[PDB]
């Protein structure tokens, strides 16, 4: 009914969505060939949000793969679920960006934006009533952040009355693995602040911190990092495809979380993360979900809400549960820690309960929290963008491709004003 | 479909393309006949319909004494006949002979052959070259080599693997005159440019690999491992991929500063492989040591401008990012004030391959670091001391002027190189 | 509708099997004296259905789809085997804690 | 009942005919010996549109194969289905046309025009009532277009009120393979504008674009190109020999296409074309196929309708299909894409439905659309003809054969009249 | 049905002809006795009742030492003995002697055997003549051979395959004297006329076929391969079939200009065929090389008018039109602005057949390009200079004048050659 067309940008985007598209494929019971091997009827009832009908009773995901390099386009073919994607959506080019934002946005990525825009129109105009789209990209790369912002800035004018979710992968202070990483990040936030409805800040440093302190894994491959991103992404668009006692669509989480259109940066988190030794020592209970939920160890961003204010808070639940324990626990944390929540909005939180739990599990929770404490993310990037730009670092890699030097001046001035807008709400 | 045409020039070039192309064959399991007993070989080999893998290499030399050994040895049937180019008379330790008089006779013949290889390329990543400063063709014809690929192929990549004179030992006398007169050509007509001098590779084998009397074969393998791990991410899948376009961007901040320092780790013998553990932390500390440095200059006097990392084997991003944190805390390693996050990381899956006759051992993990420093002006000022000392009494000036080049280019290439040392020093001053 | 789809799949498989029989007969007839020149024939029979460099899909009938979207060139994607170990999704789920 | 006599001109006509009679004999179930081996009675219920009765349960086509070099003629007779044609219809000259229009129109064609007119009049008298004719040729050579223009001009005056279908393969800019190629096309199109009822514009360049991007051909020889052109010819006049819910024969599809008698050049396209890999993910329904009929990638001409205005459209569907969809999807295209379509002709699109599908398929559709964008292919030919004629290229190969020099000037002036006439309808 | 008549004129004609007719018999599987151990042989051979074949060739010679080697060798039973025409006395490198004195004794015998061969033909596509400019009656009797053919036969095709006098190498002194007086006949009585000079074929055989010491047998095997690829569209089925009259009309811009240049690709040895693949795009680029051109003139100086190409083997029309697009993109090659579409393409399925004892190897894909350039004015003004340089002091005039031709006819060849070089100048100017 209300449908979402998935977008995938970059090597980070192609590996985020590859794990993401097989955990819904487990969620709706889909074999790697493509057919349906299910147990109940509720699984097949609402399946048209993400899947598309084919002949022979087969289903294909409604996603497009975008990259400027054929290197990781192979790995999404030879994966566990590579045969399930239609080959026409594998958009790729010949010359990459090479960890540069300027190559993707003007010179090299402008020839791939017109090819994929034809593709997404064919898989959108054929549908009944779109809710919107969803993007996965990284700000630490070239094609994810360079041309990925060109997909964002163009489809807004084409489809103005829609929704746009994104899981931005902004850089990290300690896990920084690109020399020109701030130049990619700083010049793309100015695109995200204007033409994006919802934004999630994904930090891999937060993914390692969860995997060591809470989950106790000796070898955290990117499979274990992409599954954690997918588990938050699956549980945030649940109530469209699964009926519930109090259902809530992504549009309902958007209207309650952004009181001003530029204040759209969130913090994701997930409820039950537990090591194998610690599995038998806990009971799945409604306070046990919300006790671990607000814990600062399990945030999926590199910022702590103790230094700032919880401007607005979400809660999305999965599993057969009651209404008083959802309500009495969360009024408790609103009252006891009254110094952190803001004062000029009472009843800061929207709640939602869905029925069907994720497979193997019987209860779960999901978090979306808009705060002033996420300005800790923006100040550390902007102190290092000006640090490089004061000595004119790597300027020939950006100026000679067509863009003048005044675009640097406005991109750091706008990002400075956004931080100054956050502060007066604290 | 991406691929790189190796362009070896000089007697150094022929002997180093002899060891580099021995490594590529056993890396992809190709017999000396050229037929195998996947598309990883497509960067360096060409596919005849019959099934033979012809390398895309151009051996260039002006003396027939080292080319004709290739046509006689084990790999006679592998290399294509027109790809090995040989002149009549060598330039004989001279810039002027190889540039204006002798080298201009085969400049048509070689660059007809790159056409047959580039037009075969449906997509070209860039050209790799190898040259030595000491020789005549490596200094003279190589300077006409970079001038006309610049005209013919505009925005192509031209990586450099150069051999620079050693600070004390040397195999020639007019070698400093050959070195300075090519500084202008590798300035305006080189994209990236590593340099390795043999004395700083002589000292590695005696104490690390435990070889009492190495020769050039025991050195040519070690440079072969450096070129392998740079292009390994082009050929092989990885958890994160890096290309020739990427590490150009994340290491070169200014067009006048394109001179890295290339290291490698670990290089240990088969008896020191049984004993010493090799984790990701214990190999990323070896690239920072001054003993394992491959140029005769110490970053402890200089400033780490940028860093590039290449990893091979069973390497996990947990151990990479843990040991990156430790090296940043120590104060013997310094960064400049305007590069707060100066790292680039690449990861591959297959461990590097051991060759018959190589004195190293079969190893699981390895690392190759390209860290640009300000301490590369240490080795430059030592040679310009010796160039002006040699030019003080105007010795050996009669050899160069009569060939066709003027004496005004003697003061030009020293004044061109004089201002380059000033630019490399002003970067290190903090604001 | 399901019966029609299965019938079409069976017919395509039968045609491919007939080609395989003919090609095996030709190679066996040609390789009576020596096997020095059978390599192009082996490459032709091992090319795979369609322009496919990746692995065949056994559950799908050996189909090899292609990926040719590169401006005006349309170069096929290459194939590289991975030294990285194969993982099971159930074991990954239990190890990450969603059990 | 309503009968069509088939005419083939030149080597290109003989190769086109060889596959065209190969694909529809299997449609009617005809063995290589020419007998009937059928499954349903509807196959033989209309067979007299294209076949003739013979003694002993055999049928022979009503076609004549006309060329000048007998080398390509023996390829037809020694071909797979070349033993079915009656040998009297192979009308051949003794020497070639020299890739020259004048040799085929003035010098040598004036002797072979008597032989074809004797045969075709003895065959047009046999039928009940003559519905019309067909003509397959190419404008790249002088055999198919030299006397091909002359044979039309003599039989048009003899048969004044009939239907005349011509299949033209006009020259292409990129895949040009003849030096004198614009001299053949520009001076012969004067006969296709004044004495021809309908014409289809085929481009070989468009045929390689479809066979490389879409149909997955590693080695697209002329057999597989000939498969597409014959399948387009089969789909247009499938209403002649097969009953349907709402049908449209060739005469009714023509008079609603041409608004003016000098505008009868169309662009074909075909829709359900898929590869070996993309066959399963594609679902054969009506809104799927109407995406690809109007897709600019699947045109059989090297002109883009986005640069021009669709003046009149047709669509001939096939298979058991619901009429509501065939109508709601086509009005959806007309209202959404309101920039291209003309304003002075509402409800532009003609419609036909047939019941029996092509074998191996359940549903099919054929696109025929006339627009103003065809003047791209006409001005490009005109400038290359004007460029050579300024210095009098190849003049001695036409002036000395029986025609003066002013026949080119009226050819250019009438060619200028056609391209300027297309502008005032835009 | 289709058939042609070969007229091998001169000592060069015999050595060319027995190279061609050796190639034709093994192409059609005919033993030297003429009987085999399908109408492909009908274009050149004539069938009798006993099962033999008589080639449709007339050998025109003025010296008996070059015919009696044909009557003695293995093919003595093949040719009909009345087809070999021998004069009583040679003109001995004299155009005038073979024009007015010697040639009219046997001019009746040639035209009589021409009548017999054309009587047997049911439809005659054209004639092929083989001769050289250098010799006496190869250039002299050919001049009056065309006069009788054009008057008697109106529009029948007559191809003139010639050998141009090389700019540097020569085997005569009156060689430029013989060449310029043949410009009157070829400008007036030739439908088409090729030329390849021997100095260009000397360069290719040394560097491509890897022959240290070749003779005219190895050259005439190459010229036989050119004619074989031309006529194979008449003899074998083709995806595109191109007749003799088809590319005749399509290369000539004017009746005064009928002089193409012939090149062949690939020409490689059986050891170098083990190394390099031979695709459609690889052999297309080889015809545009000024080194591999078979005429000592550079098309880089001039401008192409039209192009004719002849492909053989496993040739797909997809790869043909792909390689044509690449050639138009390069700016080193130019085309005139008054011929935007200058190409012509023909494909035949049968690969070229090889001769036993020959130098080449069997190839799938081969191409034989027929391009007409304005670079032929380079090789004419050189010969017009040397024809003017000898004749300035009025040398060798007494031998030609005393035989019957007047002294003013040498001045007639000056203006017709001067006007013809002016007609090639007005082609190269852009509008
Ligand atoms: N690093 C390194 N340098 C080498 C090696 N072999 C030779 N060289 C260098 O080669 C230089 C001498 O010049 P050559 O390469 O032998 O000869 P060339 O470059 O062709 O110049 P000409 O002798 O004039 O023809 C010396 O300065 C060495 O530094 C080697 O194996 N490794
Ligand atoms: N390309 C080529 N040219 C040849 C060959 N044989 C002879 N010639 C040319 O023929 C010229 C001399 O003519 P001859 O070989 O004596 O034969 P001719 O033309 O009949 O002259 P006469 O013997 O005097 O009648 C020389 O200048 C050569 O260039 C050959 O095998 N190949
Ligand atoms: N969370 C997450 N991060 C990733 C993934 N793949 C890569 N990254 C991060 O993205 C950076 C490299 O991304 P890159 O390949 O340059 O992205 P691209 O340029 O858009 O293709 C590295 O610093 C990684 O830490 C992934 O699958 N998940
Ligand atoms: N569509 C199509 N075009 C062809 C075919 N064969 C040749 N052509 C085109 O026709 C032109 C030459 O036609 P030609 O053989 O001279 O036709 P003819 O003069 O009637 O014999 C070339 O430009 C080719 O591109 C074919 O089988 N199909
Ligand atoms: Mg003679």
């Amino acid at each position: 009914m209300r449908e979402i067309v998935h977008l995938q940008a970059g090597q980070c985007g192609n590996q985020i969505g590859a794990k993401f598209w097989e955990v819904i494929s487990d969620e709706h019971g889909i074999d790697p060939t493509g057919t349906y091997h299910g147990d109940s009827d509720l699984q097949l009832e609402r399946i048209n949000v993400y899947y598309n009908e084919a002949t022979g009773g087969k289903y294909v995901p409604r996603a497009v793969l975008v990259d400027l390099e054929p290197g990781t386009m192979d790995s999404v073919r030879s994966g566990p679920f590579g045969q399930i994607f239609r080959p026409d959506n594998f958009v790729f080019g010949q010359s990459g960006a090479g960890n540069n934002w300027a190559k993707g946005h003007y010179t090299e990525g402008a020839e791939l934006v017109d090819s994929v825009l034809d593709v997404v129109r064919k898989e959108a105009e054929s549908c009944d009533c779109l809710q919107g789209f969803q993007l996965t990209h990284s700000l630490g790369g070239g094609t994810g952040s360079g041309m990925g912002t060109l997909l964002i800035s163009k489809i807004r004018e084409e489809y103005p009355d829609r929704i746009m979710n994104t899981f931005s992968v902004v850089p990290s202070p300690k896990v920084s693995d690109t020399v020109v990483e701030p130049y990619n990040a700083t010049l793309s936030v100015h695109q995200l602040v204007e033409n994006t409805d919802e934004t999630y800040c994904i930090d891999n440093e937060a993914l390692y911190d969860i995997c060591f302190r809470t989950l106790k894994l000796t070898t955290p491959t990117y499979g274990d990092l992409n599954h954690l991103v997918s588990a938050t992404m699956s549980g945030v668009t649940t109530c469209l495809r699964f009926p519930g006692q109090l259902n809530a669509d992504l549009r309902k989480l958007a209207v309650n979380m952004v009181p001003f259109p530029r204040l759209h940066f969130f913090m994701p988190g997930f409820a039950p993360l537990t090591s194998r030794g610690s599995q038998q020592y806990r009971a799945l209970t409604v306070p046990e979900l919300t006790q671990q939920m607000f814990d600062a160890k399990n945030m999926m961003a590199a910022c702590d809400p103790r230094h700032g204010r919880y401007l607005t808070v979400a809660a999305v639940f999965r599993g057969r549960m009651s209404m008083k324990e959802v309500d009495e626990q969360m009024l408790n944390v609103q009252n006891k820690n009254s110094s952190y929540f803001v004062e000029w909005i009472p009843n800061n939180v929207k709640t939602a309960v869905c029925d069907i739990p994720p497979r193997g599990l019987k209860m779960s929770a999901t978090f979306i929290g808009n705060s002033t404490a996420i300005q800790e993310l923006f100040k550390r990037i902007s102190e290092q963008f000006t640090a490089m730009f004061r000595r004119k670092a790597f300027l020939h890699w950006y100026t000679g491709e067509g863009m003048d030097e005044m675009e640097f001046t406005e991109a750091e001035s706008n990002m400075n004003d956004l931080v100054s807008e956050y502060q007066q709400y604290q | 479909m991406r691929e790189c045409i190796s362009i070896h020039v000089g007697q150094a070039g022929v002997q180093i393309g002899n060891a580099c192309w021995e490594l590529y064959c056993l890396e992809h399991g190709i017999q000396p006949d050229g037929q195998m007993p996947d598309d990883s070989f497509n960067t360096f080999f060409s596919e005849t319909g019959a099934g033979k893998h012809v390398p895309r290499a151009v051996f260039v030399d002006l003396e027939p004494t080292v080319i004709d050994e290739v046509r006689t040895g084990t790999y006679r049937q592998l290399f294509h006949p027109e790809q090995l180019i040989t002149g009549k008379e060598d330039a004989a330790n001279n810039y002027a002979r190889g540039h204006y008089t002798i080298g201009k006779e085969i400049i048509d013949l070689v660059l007809d052959r790159i056409r047959k290889l580039a037009d075969q390329c449906t997509g070209l990543q860039g050209f790799l070259v190898f040259h030595s400063f000491g020789g005549g063709t490596g200094s003279g014809f190589t300077s006409l080599l970079m001038e006309r690929l610049s005209v013919d192929y505009g925005k192509k990549s031209k990586l450099e693997f150069s051999i620079y004179p050693a600070p004390q030992v040397s195999t020639a006398v007019v070698e400093p005159y050959n070195s300075i007169l090519t500084t202008h050509t590798t300035l305006e007509h080189s994209d990236c440019a590593f340099m390795v001098d043999n004395e700083a590779i002589y000292d590695i084998c005696r104490r690390n690999l435990d070889i009492e009397r190495p020769t050039y074969t025991n050195l040519n393998r070690l440079i072969g491992q450096i070129v392998s791990s740079i292009t390994a991410s082009l050929r092989f899948d990885g958890a994160l991929n890096v290309d020739l376009t990427e590490f150009q961007t994340n290491l070169v901040p200014y067009p006048r500063i394109h001179f890295p320092l290339a290291t490698y780790a670990p290089v240990i013998s088969a008896e020191k492989a049984y004993h010493e553990q090799l984790s990701v932390a214990e190999i990323t500390n070896a690239c920072f040591e001054p003993a394992n440095q491959m140029v005769k200059c110490d970053p402890r006097h200089g400033k780490y401008m940028a860093c590039c990392l290449l990893y091979r084997g069973d390497v996990v991003p947990k151990d990479v990012n843990a040991a990156i944190a430790t090296i940043k805390t120590k104060r013997t390693i310094q960064f400049v004030d305007w590069c707060p996050t100066g790292f680039k990381v690449g990861i591959n899956y297959q461990p590097p391959t051991v060759v018959p006759g190589g004195d190293l051992a079969k190893v699981q993990r390895a690392v190759c670091m390209l860290s640009n420093t300000t301490a590369i002006a240490e080795a430059w000022a030592r040679l310009d001391h010796k160039f002006d000392l040699m030019y003080a009494k105007r010795a050996f000036v009669h050899w160069y002027v009569g060939e066709g080049m003027e004496e005004g280019e003697f003061s030009e290439a020293r004044e061109d190189m004089a201002a380059l040392e000033k630019d490399y020093e002003e970067v290190g001053v903090d604001s | 509708e399901l019966d029609y789809c299965r019938l079409t799949e069976a017919l395509v498989a039968e045609k491919e099997k007939e080609f395989q029989d003919y090609a095996r007969e030709v190679i066996e007839l040609e390789s009576e004296t020596t096997n020095k020149y059978i390599y192009p024939l082996v490459k032709a029979v091992q090319e795979g259905p369609g322009g496919g460099r990746g692995p065949v899909f056994v559950d799908r009938g050996g189909l090899r789809p292609s990926y040719q979207a590169n401006d005006v060139t349309g170069v096929q994607l290459p194939f590289y085997n991975s030294q990285g170990p194969k993982y099971n999704f159930q074991k990954s789920k239990r190890r990450l804690g969603f059990t």
